[PDB]
This record gives structure tokens, C-alpha cells and sequence, in this order.
DNA sequence: GATGGCTATTCGCCGTGTCCCTCTCGCTGGCTG
RNA sequence: GCGAGAGGGACACG
DNA sequence: CAGCCAGGGACACGGCGAATAGCCATC
């Protein structure tokens, strides 16, 4: 996943990312995605090694 | 512990009608409170806002 | 009372039947904890084993005939406490320790009536001389003395 | 009791498929407002003659 | 060792003025289309 | 046309 | 979601009366 590339988070739909955040949590500086969905409202963040486990898809 | 809420951010809008108003139409004088949340996931990791 | 009367032999005799019994139930273990006990002996005795570790083998197995003589001798606690309320069955009275109700009524269902609520009180009050007990407290008071 | 209505449907919504929008009730914060304002023993009706 | 039997301590229950004026608010939850 | 709450008035200084 | 149903403890005092608690006495 990329910035400014549309992707699909389930079971909302589609979403936009704005960016890749850096800040760490337990001394490791985590790839944290964080994407928006205009209908739900929410800034959904998830770290990128797990974005395939919670199912984030294209 | 799979889970955590948090609060944060109280923001106060401007008031929906003004004092002479609100006394004249039966409103309360208020103004809408909103908060931002946290909705953090431990068994696979996310926070929600 | 009527049937306690006579019962008060038969009833008590049965009952020392099963005072028998379950007393030789209790020694009937405490043989089985006996010749347990032996084998521990030979086999401590021959089985690779420390001196304080057949000691102990022993110790333990007197430790289970205690804990078997001692479960018996509560057994026996029981049946003497069914038997001191069927004797103290005096009317009037408040029994605690529902089981303890329910093991009278389903072993002494007949011979007394009990019950437990309103209907209990107002069985209470049916069941009761007005006369009888005025005259008695009519006899405490010229005689008696004190907080009575 | 806010916190303890959305504890409480926590267990019963399953993970990773609520949002805090669908947590939060406000429905016991504005009545507590409500009964605090009104009917209670020191908002006082205004003395002003 | 238990009933008598005397003094003390808890612990509940009962009570705690009359008359009048004004004002504002009045419980919470489920089935189902 | 009830209840609760709030405010208020009138009540011996020999 | 609404018509029509229905289903978690705080400053008072003083006096009176009953039920115990604790202690000395006797069989």
C-alpha cells in the first residue's frame, strides 16, 4: 500500500490513505497506515506487516 | 485486556441560538459537546478515531 | 408423641442397627488400611528405598487410617445428631440445615408434622390451647420470680 | 454509566466489526445533564426581581 | 460444666410548632415493521 | 388538580 | 426508531424499651 491509493477495508469499503506514520511504541518505530472513510467517520491506523492479516485489500 | 477506549479532544461549537432567543422559544442554551475517540485493538492492532 | 412413645425402643433399636453397621463398615476400612499398610512394609522393605523413606511409607499409611477412623467418627456425629432431634422433636421449635429436615422427613415421615412459611404459623395457631397456656403463665406469675 | 453500558456491549459486539459511534450511548449523559439542570436542589429558578 | 440471675451495652423505634405566597419538575425497557 | 424540590413572609429579648 | 405493550450505602439528638454480653453463684 501506498499514499494517495485508494484501498478497501473491511466490512466499511473503500477508504482513502493519507499517509505512513513513524511513531514508536515500545522503543520500535512503527509503519503505521493510516486511512479515512468518509461514511464511517473514522481514521482507521494499522501497522503494514499485519495489513493483510485484518484483511485490507485493493 | 483484547481492547481499550480512550477520550480526548473537547471541543465546544458555537452556541445554536442566542440568549434573548432561546429564553423567548422555550430552547435551552447549549451548545453540541464533541469528543474524539480512541479505539485501540491489542489481539491484532488498530486504534479508531 | 403418641407413636414416640412406644417407637422410643423400636425406632432406637433399628437405628443402633445402623450404628452397628456402619461401625463395621469403619473397621471393615481400617482392616483394608491394615493390610495396606503391610504392603507397604515389604515393599519399602525390599523396593530400593532410604531408611526415613519407609519411615515415611509407614507414616503415611497410618496417616490414611486416620483420615479413615476420623471420616467414620463423623458418620457416627451424623447419626447421633438424626437421632437427638428425633428425641428433642419438641413441637414449637426451629430446624436449621434444610438437609438436615429433609433426611428427617424422608427417614421419620410419619410420627410429627412440619412445615415452613405463613401456613406453618397459621398451623401453629390452629394447634394451640388459648386456656392451657394462659393458665400456665397464670401459674408463673403467683409462683415464679424474676426475668421468667 | 456511560462506561459501563459500552463495557457491557462490548462482550456482545463482536472484535473488529463495531466502531466507537456504535459504542458510545449518550442517551444516560444527556439525561443526567437534563436531571441535573433541571429538577434538582441547587439549579435554582432565578431570583431576579 | 449449665441454668440463675444481676448489671451493662447495643440497637431499634418514636418524636422533633402553626399558617400562608411563589416557582419548577414528575421512571425505564422490549417486539416489531 | 396529587407528590418532590427550591425560594419567601409572619411568629415574647426581662 | 415509537405504539403498544410492560418491569451500589453519608454530619441529628434524646429518651424509652427489649435483647443480648459479660460476670458471680450454685448443683
Amino acid at each position: 500500500f501506498k499514499v494517495g491509493d485508494t484501498v478497501v477495508y473491511p466490512h466499511h469499503g473503500a477508504a482513502l490513505v493519507e499517509a505512513i506514520e513513524t511513531r514508536t511504541i515500545k522503543g520500535e518505530q512503527k509503519e503505521y497506515l493510516v486511512l479515512k472513510v468518509a461514511q464511517g467517520d473514522l481514521t482507521v491506523r494499522v501497522p503494514a506487516e499485519n495489513a493483510e492479516y485484518v484483511g485490507v485489500r485493493d | 485486556g483484547s481492547m481499550s477506549l480512550s477520550f480526548s479532544d473537547p471541543r465546544f461549537d458555537d452556541v445554536k441560538a442566542p440568549v434573548d432567543e432561546c429564553k423567548d422559544k422555550d430552547m435551552t442554551y447549549a451548545a453540541p459537546l464533541f469528543v474524539t475517540a480512541e479505539f485501540i485493538n491489542n489481539n491484532t492492532g488498530e486504534i479508531k478515531s | 408423641e403418641e407413636m414416640r412413645h412406644n417407637e422410643l425402643s423400636t425406632l432406637e433399636a433399628e437405628m443402633a442397627v445402623e450404628r452397628k453397621a456402619v461401625e463395621d463398615q469403619r473397621d471393615g476400612e481400617l482392616e483394608a488400611r491394615a493390610q495396606k499398610l503391610e504392603a507397604d512394609l515389604a515393599e519399602l522393605e525390599a523396593e530400593g528405598a532410604k531408611a526415613d523413606a519407609r519411615r515415611k511409607v509407614r507414616d503415611g499409611g497410618e496417616r490414611e487410617m486416620r483420615q479413615i477412623r476420623d471420616r467414620a467418627q463423623r458418620e457416627l456425629d451424623r447419626l447421633e445428631d438424626i437421632w437427638s432431634t428425633f428425641t428433642k422433636l419438641a413441637p414449637k421449635q426451629l430446624i436449621v440445615d434444610e438437609n438436615l429436615y429433609r433426611e428427617l422427613v424422608d427417614r421419620y415421615g410419619e410420627y410429627f408434622t412440619g412445615a415452613m412459611g405463613a401456613e406453618s404459623i397459621q398451623k401453629l395457631i390452629e394447634n394451640f390451647d388459648i386456656d392451657a397456656e394462659a393458665e400456665s403463665l397464670r401459674d408463673v406469675i403467683r409462683n415464679g420470680k424474676g426475668q421468667k | 454509566r456511560m462506561e459501563r453500558v459500552v463495557r457491557e456491549r462490548m462482550t456482545t459486539q463482536d472484535v473488529e466489526a463495531i466502531t466507537p459511534q456504535t459504542l458510545i450511548n449518550i442517551r444516560p449523559v444527556v439525561a443526567a445533564i437534563k436531571e441535573f439542570f433541571g429538577t434538582s436542589q441547587l439549579s435554582q429558578f432565578m431570583d431576579q426581581n
